[PDB]
């Protein structure tokens, strides 16, 4: 169970470097989609099987329509990956590189100055998490809602031609 | 039997680097891209966080987490087709009009 | 206990002789036959004619609206998927609050519909007449 | 390795390889099938010259796919482009990899079931995607834009046609949803479910009349033209195993899987399993393939309403009774 | 636990907005009619406020794990019913002149009154992140409303883009404090502990960091002038009122409701936050020719003043009053100020010298400018004297210095503009007429409750969460 | 004044006008056609379409059109021709159907063979139609010639003409139902082609290109038993159209793709000069059988 949890986070550590350095959009979508299947695995080996199955149910829907802008606007031969070439600079990406270093740096002196008693790995069911849902959590499933209908309303709003 | 700071740190490693991508990335699908990183990344901390205690509750703020990432998903990337729409190209450090 | 290990050690053996037999049909397939050439053999088939530009153009989907109401609508269907699993033990008062997510979820259908989106086909294809 | 432990997990590895190697032979048959049927449903024989009834036309056809050259573009990406018919061949066997087709004959019993169908449905719209835009062709970019137009329309109600099963047995697993059916099938119930699903199987694997990215009157055969070899060939055995697998998980889910009155479980559901192969191949024969945009006004504004409304009544006739 | 029906008395406003949300809705669908969606608009926010009265009547009761409803969330949902109001009233003359449609505005301004109806009654974690992202996602809707001008475009993709990180950032933080604590409620924060802990602290400063981008503090105050500009007025109007008066709130409910507000790292970072957020905005309006962007460094300097106000909630018990009257102040004459800016853009098509063609919106206009200074014989001079009381009682003497020192230079700006008002420059539609009896109002009453402000602190000091 | 005057039937780089009586009628008169390297790459530029020619302004500040060769080598594409579509998405922004890739020469033919032996050569031009290609040339010829044939004569072309019109809407209801997606009725179509193709057989000797028309007559006589297999042909038809119908021109997937789509009144079927089923579809009941009634179709 440790094998498979260590073995996703670091491929989803290599996807999302590889994703966040790559200049042809189809390519980092692909490493994006290697890297969702790798943060789902790692909530497998946790025992969240409802989370990872979540993420690959509609991740790889949002993904999709990703792609579809991706070739609605961005594909357009070498001109699009050269243009993409000429932002990305060693003086560009070296500025706020250490920025998140020391950020992270931070953040994991937080993270081991707490206890710890380790993560069993008991699975939690779907089953468990809709009782949850729809039982303490009411106001945030309707709520919720309430939210994702404004954003949608917000891209109709916007994602008019005329 | 899995240590909950070795998940912590893997979200916070992923955390950063969507916000490295976030940062000096130039074309606004690359920021989008990194924003869906970064809220993954939480998303993916509260899943560690709720299964370390054995609640439910991380499993319900990741639904939480990635129905906000696909609202914001949906929303932003109808405001970068509005840009490359009026503008004909995706360069955010065009959109500066507005300073002082 | 043995059942589990045993399943899944099942499971990984059958990802495993499936990815390793697409691997292998892969490449007998690319090894077994000799090659052909032609001064046309690696050009894109266009119906026998030559292209007018090339196939990297960007193209306008005219259902990019529907695609970002589909990703709302997924996570719509998350949400009952959540749901549907627990029907029993959530009783009566959860199916009203099911009740008033599905509704709101007509609602924002029906305006969806009624406003002019979910329809992108030109008036030339609309059937008129 | 002399102990009972091990050796029920050799015989559970065995099982698992059986029942894939099985499904494989059955997709390749099933492609031979395909063309039998077809004869029998126009008033004609098709393959029946290749050794006794045809029989050997599947291993000639398996041998020219061998030898015929598998080729890359200069003009394509090579990486996404034999990665494609990967995806295809393999995430709809991932699909099947979940179905029980007897008592003690199951791959992986997960605790999620349909939720792995729908993740494996999912990814396997990435295999069309990637063949239109990796081969850098016109035709098969349009096919790709169709076959995501396609997966707008379906993706919506493809799982909540399926809720009203859930809701019913109560879990997400296979097996709780066909010892559910001990007295009555799914079918009767969920009624508008096993239509709804009917609609969106056909739709995941593009057969007819759903047959948009590939469509040979529109597209002269869509997204796969550049394709050759045993690409080719893996694009149609993954789309034979997607038939299987759709065939399988519906009568699983609506048809009691296998359970029946007099004859073994494995004979019910072999028996309802070619039942609904041979209404794929029915139905491609019968009716004709609609416009997309009308494929997609009719997966939104009538079917998810219809599986919604079905959802709503399947929770009330359940705890009216409960 | 279950939902009691007192539980759905006590949520009266946010059922009754949701429902006017599903009315409004079903009535842009049928037919697009800007009047009765407005009308619907209205109507339902309305109902909304005089349902306070019966929640009042109701009592005070932790209704869910999630909400709790009491005199605290019934002023401040109050206070964000009267911005969501005046902003729909402020809107229908400018959406006269919109050749676009004119209908989602009023949906978008209803969906994020309920968000910040939910973040006044939020006591969850999960609640409060909620009621952030419903606040944000109409916001996004609506400062991008007019997409077809630059600066609405151009203040909408830096509004999505820094709150979506923002959001990041403090579920990042959210779910360290529930890695630490065990717990999402708001009164079991570190109940366990020794109050200092590396991961906790980190928790609380990545959500310091969000809930101080959406309130403008420094250094996550870089968006407020730009989105502020760039935003149609009524959607200013919005952002300036509404969202700080619901996530101040909010941030209040967490700061008392907590056991981490007795550590002293969180209130120094605090008032060193609050130091920076006074001095840099106030500086940076020294020279700001444009109203919208120096109203913005304006709402950083307030948020600063409040900031200060809150700091001290743990020392003395007369903070949050103070709080209460100073947004009460606040909501009044950003009102007014924003309410003369939108009447003055609408119809929207596509300040010196006022007096001499619209003496009534001029008079409005120094009234609130007077008003925003802190100068005496008006509110916000009331907000700033509990201010400067609350900081004095717990001897904050940096933060009271940095008070007058940003008093000082707001006077000289406020004032700039008050005189540019009365030098010398080189409607007819009753709802025009509602808008500028809308903003006549909040000038009177900035002027009667800076004279006698004593009702006020009746209602606020009535206004008692549970100690 | 005309538009855009050029080379239609010929490619664009042809040198000489074909129809003229000077210019060589046959292929053995110029040099056997090699196909070089060279001459491959010309005529390739040379059927390369180009949109500056004809004003498709191949671009939009938003996005970018695509430009799709629909044929020669389509399914949709009833022979060698070609459409080039403008298209943004999947809408067509304006269309170029190039023609010219099926040109026999058959005017030229005329012009090169005698009288009789020319028959062939009308059996070809709409090699659906068979006898129907027969009859008006035949009947110019005898127009030229003076001769009036008798009635036995005119049923018997009225009789080839008709199964020959049967042949080719059967062709054609089976090509539409393909077209639209249904692929089963094809079949069944082809095998009443079969049939109609077992009585011709019978009375011409040949299956598709009869050329048994004559001027003055027929080249035979009807062979003893002809009306056995016209009887079983009569039996064996109105079921299988009915079936037809009730299978695949009632679907309702099949009306969709199908009514309201490019629809055109009277006015566009007059000004474009298009006529059978079209023209009578808009309303204008205008039969050259009934209107101008030629062969002896008065007595039917
Ligand atoms: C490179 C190829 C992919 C490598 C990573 C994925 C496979 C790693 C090896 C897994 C081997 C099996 C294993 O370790 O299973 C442990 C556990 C079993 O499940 P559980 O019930 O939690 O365990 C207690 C058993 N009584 O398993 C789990 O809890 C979940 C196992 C991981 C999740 C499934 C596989 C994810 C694959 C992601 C692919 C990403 C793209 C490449
Ligand atoms: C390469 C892959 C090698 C094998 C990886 C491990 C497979 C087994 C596995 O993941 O088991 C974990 C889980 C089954 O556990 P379950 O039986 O539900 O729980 C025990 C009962 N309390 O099963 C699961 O979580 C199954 C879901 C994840 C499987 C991912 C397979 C790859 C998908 C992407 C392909 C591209
Ligand atoms: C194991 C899995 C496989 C199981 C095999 C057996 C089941 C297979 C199911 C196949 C389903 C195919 C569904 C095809 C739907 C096509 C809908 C469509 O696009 O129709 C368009 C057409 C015209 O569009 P319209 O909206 O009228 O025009 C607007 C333009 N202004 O509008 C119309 O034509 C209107 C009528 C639409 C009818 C939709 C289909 C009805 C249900 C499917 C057919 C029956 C399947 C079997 C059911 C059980 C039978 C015992
Ligand atoms: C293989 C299953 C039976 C196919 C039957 C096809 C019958 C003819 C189809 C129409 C058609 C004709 C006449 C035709 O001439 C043609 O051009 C060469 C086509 O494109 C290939 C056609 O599609
Ligand atoms: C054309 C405009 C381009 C703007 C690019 C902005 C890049 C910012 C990079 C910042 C890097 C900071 C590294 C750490 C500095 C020291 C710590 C913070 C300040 C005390
Ligand atoms: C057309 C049928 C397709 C079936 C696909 C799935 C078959 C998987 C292989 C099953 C092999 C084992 C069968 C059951 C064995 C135990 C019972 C034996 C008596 C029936
Ligand atoms: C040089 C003449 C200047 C005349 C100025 C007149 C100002 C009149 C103000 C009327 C009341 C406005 C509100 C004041 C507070
Ligand atoms: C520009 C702002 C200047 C603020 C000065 C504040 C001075 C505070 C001195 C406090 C001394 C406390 C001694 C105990």
């Amino acid at each position: 169970m440790e094998f498979a949890f260590y073995i996703c986070g670091l491929i989803a550590i290599l996807a999302t470097l590889r994703v966040i350095t790559h200049t042809n959009p189809v390519h980092a979508l692909l490493y994006l989609i290697i890297s969702l299947l790798a943060i789902s695995g790692v909530f497998f080996s946790l025992g969240a099987y409802f989370a990872g199955a979540l993420e690959i149910i509609v991740y790889a829907g949002a993904i999709m329509v990703l792609f579809v802008f991706v070739v609605m606007m961005l594909n357009l031969g070498g001109s699009e990956i050269e243009q993409e070439r000429q932002w990305l600079k060693p003086q560009v990406w070296i500025g706020p590189a250490i920025l998140s270093a020391i950020m992270l740096v931070v953040i994991v002196y937080a993270i081991l100055g707490v206890n710890d008693q380790g993560i069993d790995g008991t699975p939690i069911s779907a089953k468990a998490v809709g009782i949850t849902l729809f039982g303490p959590y009411v106001l945030a499933v309707e709520l919720a809602s309430m939210l994702l209908l404004a954003g949608l309303v917000v891209a109709f709003h916007v994602g008019r031609e005329e | 039997m899995i240590p909950l700071q070795h998940g912590l740190i893997l979200a916070a490693i992923l955390f950063v680097l969507g916000l490295t991508g976030l940062v000096i990335r130039r074309n606004l699908l690359f920021m989008l891209i990194g924003l869906e990183i970064m809220i993954n990344a939480s998303a993916l901390a509260f899943v560690v966080a709720g299964s370390y205690w054995g609640q439910t509750d991380g499993q319900v703020m990741y639904i939480l987490a990635i129905s906000l990432a696909a609202a914001e998903a949906s929303i932003g990337l109808a405001l970068l087709l509005q840009l490359h729409r009026r503008r004909q190209n995706l360069n955010i450090d065009s959109v500066s009009e507005m300073r002082g | 206990s043995t059942e589990v290990i045993a399943h899944h050690w099942a499971f990984a053996i059958f990802l495993i002789v499936a990815i390793g037999l697409c691997c292998l049909m892969l490449v007998g397939g690319w090894f077994l036959g000799g090659r052909a050439r032609a001064r046309s053999k690696n050009v894109p088939f266009e119906s026998g004619i030559d292209s007018v530009g090339s196939a990297r153009l960007r193209l306008s989907a005219k259902f990019y609206l529907v695609a970002m109401f589909f990703v709302i609508f997924d996570v719509e269907a998350l949400y009952l998927f959540a749901w549907s699993t627990s029907i029993r033990e959530s009783g009566w008062v959860g199916f009203v609050e099911a009740a008033i997510f599905i509704f709101v979820l007509l609602a924002g259908l029906v305006y969806l519909v009624r406003i002019g989106a979910l329809d992108w086909t030109p008036a030339r294809s609309r059937r008129e007449r | 390795w002399i102990s009972p432990e091990l050796i029920e997990i050799l015989l559970t590895i065995l099982k698992a390889v059986v029942i894939l190697l099985v499904v494989v032979t059955c997709g390749a048959f099933m492609s031979f099938g395909e063309r039998r049927l077809l004869g029998l449903f126009q008033n004609r024989y098709g393959p029946n010259r290749v050794g006794w009834g045809g029989s050997l036309q599947l291993v000639a056809d398996m041998i020219k796919m061998f030898f015929k050259e598998d080729w890359i573009p200069k003009f394509s990406d090579r990486v996404i482009f034999t990665l494609a018919p990967m995806i295809a061949f393999t995430s709809l066997l991932l699909a099947f990899a979940i179905v029980p087709v007897s008592p003690g004959w199951v791959v992986a019993d997960l605790n999620i079931g349909i939720l792995f169908f729908l993740m494996m449905a999912g990814l396997a719209v990435y295999a069309v995607l990637f063949a239109g835009w990796s081969s850098n062709n016109k035709y098969s970019l349009l096919g790709a834009m169709r076959a995501s137009a396609q997966t707008l329309s379906y993706e919506v109600f493809l799982g909540l046609s399926l809720m009203g099963v859930v809701a019913q047995a109560g879990s997400f697993n296979m097996t709780d949803i066909v010892n559910s059916q001990a007295h009555v099938w799914n079918v009767i119930p969920q009624f508008f479910g096993f239509i709804t699903f009917a609609i969106a199987g056909v739709a995941v694997c593009h057969r007819h009349p759903f047959d948009q990215p590939e469509a040979e009157q529109e597209l002269a055969d869509g997204y796969h033209i550049e394709y050759s070899g045993m690409k080719f060939g893996l694009f149609f055995v993954g789309e034979y195993i997607g038939i299987v697998t759709i065939s399988a998980l519906m009568v699983t889910l609506f048809f009691g899987g296998w359970q029946g009155p007099l004859l073994p479980p494995f004979i019910w559901f072999a028996l309802k399993t070619a039942f609904f192969m041979m209404m794929f191949i029915l139905i491609r024969a019968s009716l004709p393939r609609p416009r997309y945009d009308q494929v997609m006004s009719f997966g939104w504004k009538i079917c998810l309403p219809l599986t919604l409304i079905n959802l709503l009544v399947t929770a009330a006739v359940i705890l009216w009774q409960a | 636990m279950t939902i009691t029906p007192q539980n759905l008395i006590a949520l009266l406003p946010l059922l009754i907005v949701g429902l006017t949300v599903v009315v409004v809705m079903l009535s842009i669908a049928w037919r697009r009619n800007h009047f009765l969606n407005a009308t619907l608009s209205v109507i339902g926010l309305n109902a909304a406020l005089v349902s306070l009265w019966f929640v009042g009547q109701a009592g005070a009761m932790d209704v869910t794990p999630l909400m709790r409803v009491d005199g605290f969330a019934m002023l401040y949902t109050g206070l964000v019913l009267l911005a969501s109001l005046a902003t729909c009233t402020f809107a229908y003359p400018w959406l006269e002149g919109y050749n676009d449609n004119k209908d989602e505005f009023y949906l978008l301004v209803l969906i994020a009154a309920l968000g910040g109806i939910l973040l006044a009654n939020a006591n969850h974690l999960a609640s409060l992140f909620l009621g952030i992202e419903l606040i944000s996602l109409p916001l996004f809707g609506l400062v991008g409303y007019a997409f077809r001008q630059k600066r609405s475009l151009e203040a909408s993709i830096k509004y999505t883009i820094l709150s979506a990180a923002a959001s990041s950032f403090l579920l990042f933080g959210m779910a360290l404090v529930y890695a630490q604590s065990g717990d999402l409620s708001f009164v079991a924060l570190g109940k366990n502990l020794m109050l200092n802990e590396p991961l906790l602290l980190a928790g609380f400063g990545l959500m310091i960091v969000g809930l101080g981008f959406k309130l403008s503090l420094v250094p996550f105050h870089l968006w407020t002038p730009d989105v502020y500009q760039g935003a149609p007025a009524p959607v200013s109007t919005f952002l300036a009122t509404a969202s700080k008066i619901a996530i101040f709130g909010v941030v209040m409910r967490l700061f008392l409701y907590a056991p981490v507000g007795d550590s002293e790292a969180i209130r120094v970072v605090l008032a060193i936050i609050a130091f920076a957020s006074i001095i840099f905005g106030n500086l940076m309006a020294l020279s700001q020719t444009n109203i919208k962007r120096l109203l913005g460094y304006s709402s950083i300097s307030h948020l600063g003043y409040l900031l200060v106000a809150l700091i001290a909630l743990q020392t003395g018990e007369m903070s949050m009053e103070a709080v209460g009257v100073y947004l009460a102040g606040y909501l009044f004459s950003s009102l007014g100020a924003f309410g003369v800016v939108s009447l003055m853009s609408s119809p929207y098509r596509g300040y010196r010298g006022l007096f001499w063609h619209r003496p009534i919106l001029a008079a409005v206009m120094t009234v609130m400018m007077l008003s925003l200074a802190g100068i005496p014989m008006t509110l916000g001079f009331i907000g700033k004297f509990y201010v400067l009381a609350v900081g004095v009682q717990a001897h904050l003497w940096w933060l009271v210095g940095a008070v007058v020192v940003g008093s000082a230079i707001g006077l000289y700006y406020y004032l700039r503009v008050a005189v540019s008002l009365y030098l010398h420059a080189p409607p007819s539609n009753w709802q025009y007429s509602a808008g500028g009896i809308v903003v006549l109002i909040s000038a009177l009453l900035v002027l009667v409750l800076g004279v006698w402000p004593q009702p006020l602190i009746s209602i606020v000091r009535l206004a008692m969460p549970l100690m | 004044g005309h538009p855009n005057l050029r080379r239609i039937m010929m490619p664009q780089t042809w040198k000489g006008h074909p129809l003229r009586k000077d210019y060589p009628a046959r292929a053995t008169e110029f040099s056997p056609f090699e196909l070089t390297k060279a001459k491959q790459d010309l005529e390739m530029e040379a059927l390369t379409f180009k949109p500056e020619e004809w004003g498709m302004k191949r671009g939009t500040e938003n996005e970018d059109f695509m430009f799709l060769n629909l044929g020669p080598n389509h399914p949709s594409a009833h022979g060698a021709f070609r459409i080039v579509l403008q298209l943004d998405g999947e809408e067509i922004v304006d269309c170029v159907p190039d023609i010219g890739y099926h040109h026999r020469g058959a005017e030229k033919m005329g012009e090169r063979q005698s009288w009789h032996s020319y028959i062939p050569y009308t059996d070809r031009i709409e090699y659906l139609g068979g006898c129907v290609n027969e009859m008006p040339y035949v009947l110019a010829v005898e127009k030229l010639a003076g001769i009036t044939v008798p009635d036995r004569v005119n049923v018997i072309r009225v009789m080839l003409s008709e199964l020959f019109r049967i042949n080719s809407h059967l062709l054609y209801i089976s090509t539409f139902i393909q077209d639209v997606g249904a692929m089963t009725p094809v079949f069944f179509a082809f095998t009443d082609r079969q049939k109609i193709y077992d009585l011709v057989e019978a009375i011409t000797g040949f299956r598709m290109h009869p050329a048994w028309f004559r001027i003055g007559g027929v080249a035979h006589d009807l062979p003893r038993g002809w009306d056995r297999l016209l009887r079983e042909f009569l039996d064996w038809m109105p079921k299988r159209l009915a079936s037809y119908e009730k299978a695949a021109l009632q679907n309702t997937i099949l009306k969709g793709r199908s009514q309201g789509v490019a629809a055109y009144g009277a006015k566009e079927a007059l000004e474009w000069g298009t006529t059978g089923a079209g023209l009578r579809a808009t309303g204008i009941d205008f039969d050259v059988r009934k209107a101008r009634p030629y062969s002896g179709y008065e007595n039917f």
